[PDB]
RNA sequence: UGCGCAGAUACCGGGAGGAACGCCGAUGGCGAAGGCAGCCACCUGGUCCACCCGUGACGCUGAGGCGCGAAAGCGUGGGGAGCAAACCGGAUUAGAUACCCGGGUAGUCCACGCCCUAAACGAUGCGCGCUAGGUCUCUGGGUCUCCUGGGGGCCGAAGCUAACGCGU
């Protein structure tokens, strides 16, 4: 399938507000997706984990969700 | 921190001639700046030892620099430690 | 005793006993069952059969209150698991949705020495 | 004195009296601590991803701003003395690292 | 053993409190070691690169000295959720001062002060110069198929080694 960067166009991944983008880097359990799936570089992947965690504290992205249909 | 201007002021007040960034005298000066800043941060943050190793090194680099100066031009040595207040 | 039309079945699987409870759409218990609550006692309450039985029996008690449909919520791993789900599905009592919801700390209290054999 | 970003999430249940009473007290603290103010932003009422203080929505103030850095912890401490102030998050302004191109 | 009809377990709401931070997470990164992992701010150390600007051998090592030094431990004062030497019970056994189960004090956490040890391990002291390559990887820089640094791994020229291995 796709890497989550292969999807988007250009974006500021220091931007802890843009939930419309940042929301795509989470699993269905709202867990930060691994590099192998994000398609990101070690360095970007570092920066993102940060931005994602900042969003979570503002209330805009989730810490967790629950698996639907198991 | 030590903002670029503060640094720049000190290079100025110590350079042997204009354009002098890296002489024994500018070097000693700058260490002394770093030291006094680092020492103020240490009287408060007593348990910060990793930083304190940085100090020991700066204090060495300084004595090793000053040792050289006192051996080449015992004169601008005496002047430099007076202009700073050190060692003796 | 009220008639509820739909609500929640909570399955709590463990390696020692499966237990199932049924509630109204705000999570208030209507009825419930467990391995022990059928006959099995001691190490048999875990077996997928025990799970199935308990599960089915709880559903029957809820169908008494006229319960017609449920959202399932499953929690924990253990033998009776897919079997208690398979049960509710095949108890008539219609299965609207399923959802695992197992608790997990984001690294919380020190686990008992049995559970850090992964030390 | 460096540049920052003050985010405040607020009680999503206000009429303009309460609303702008809070929004003013803010401008006082901001002012009463050294803050000058580049941009403002007010998307306001948005749905949180989990309920903060019992409440499925939040009111969003964001300010870019410059201030004496040795006070930015003090500012933010005072920003949440208020109860309608629910989250106060202050962040060093930053070059915006991008990706895809 | 234990806990439960003084209503437990399982479920929904609310509150209090302590400790540790899931996913990111790596064959990764930083540090002289011990060691360092939620997020924010302030204070602060080390380090790498590029420019080739400044000083002009100002260097290397380092007995003794001083400082740091996991865990356990000690003193005073806090704190105490989970876990748990000792201990109190249930088991198992020929016995079982154990391994398995139920509880549980010190302790684990915080302040200040002690102790100064370890499979404190790369079982490899520090620094410099020299001697084929290939491959993966972190972080720089350029003229960005690749090139040039600095770190992290594996394979292996020459050579070395009792051997196993080591091998920019
Ligand atoms: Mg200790
Ligand atoms: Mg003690
Ligand atoms: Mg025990």
């Amino acid at each position: 399938k796709a890497k989550v960067k292969a999807t988007l166009g250009e974006f500021d991944l220091r931007d802890y507000r843009n939930v419309e983008v940042l929301k795509r880097f989470l699993s269905e359990t709202g867990k930060i997706l691994p590099r192998r799936r994000t398609g990101l570089s070690a360095k970007e992947q570092r920066i993102l984990a940060k931005t994602i965690k900042r969003a979570r504290i503002l209330g805009l992205l989730p810490f967790t969700e629950k698996l639907v249909r198991k | 921190p030590i903002t670029k201007e503060e640094k720049q002021k000190v290079i100025q007040e110590f350079a042997r001639f204009p354009g002098d960034t890296g002489s024994t005298e500018v070097q000693v000066a700058l260490l002394t700046l770093r030291i006094n800043r680092l020492s103020e941060h240490l009287k408060v943050h007593k348990k910060d030892h990793h930083s304190h190793r940085g100090l020991l090194m700066m204090v060495g680099q300084r004595r090793r620099l000053l040792r050289y100066l006192q051996r080449e031009d015992p004169e601008r040595y005496r002047a430099l430690i007076e202009k700073l207040g050190i060692r003796g | 005793k009220r008639q509820v039309a739909s609500g929640r079945a909570y399955i709590h699987a463990s390696y020692n006993n499966t237990i199932v409870t049924i509630t109204d759409p705000d999570g208030n218990p209507i009825t419930w069952s467990s391995g022990g609550v059928i006959g099995y006692k001691g190490s048999r309450k875990g077996t997928p059969y025990a799970a199935q039985l308990a599960a089915l029996d709880a559903a029957k008690k809820a169908m008494a209150y006229g319960m017609q449909s449920v959202d399932v919520i499953v929690r924990g791993t253990g033998a009776g698991r897919e079997q208690a789900i398979r049960a509710l599905q095949a108890s008539g009592l219609q299965v609207k949705s399923i959802v695992d919801d197992t608790p997990v700390p984001h690294n919380g209290c020190r686990p008992k020495k049995k559970f850090r054999k992964a030390s | 004195m460096r540049r920052y970003e003050v985010n405040i999430v607020l009680n999503p249940n206000l009429d303009q009296s309460q609303l702008a009473l809070e929004k003013e007290i803010i401008q006082r603290a901001l002012e009463n601590y050294g803050a000058r103010v580049e941009k403002v932003e007010e998307l306001g009422l948005r749905r949180l991803a989990y309920p903060i203080a019992k409440d499925p929505q939040g009111y969003f103030l964001w300010y870019q701003v410059e201030m004496p850095e040795d006070r930015v912890n003090d500012l933010a401490r005072e920003l949440r003395i208020r109860d309608n102030v629910r989250r106060v998050m202050v962040v060093k302004s930053q070059e915006p690292f991008l990706a895809n191109a």
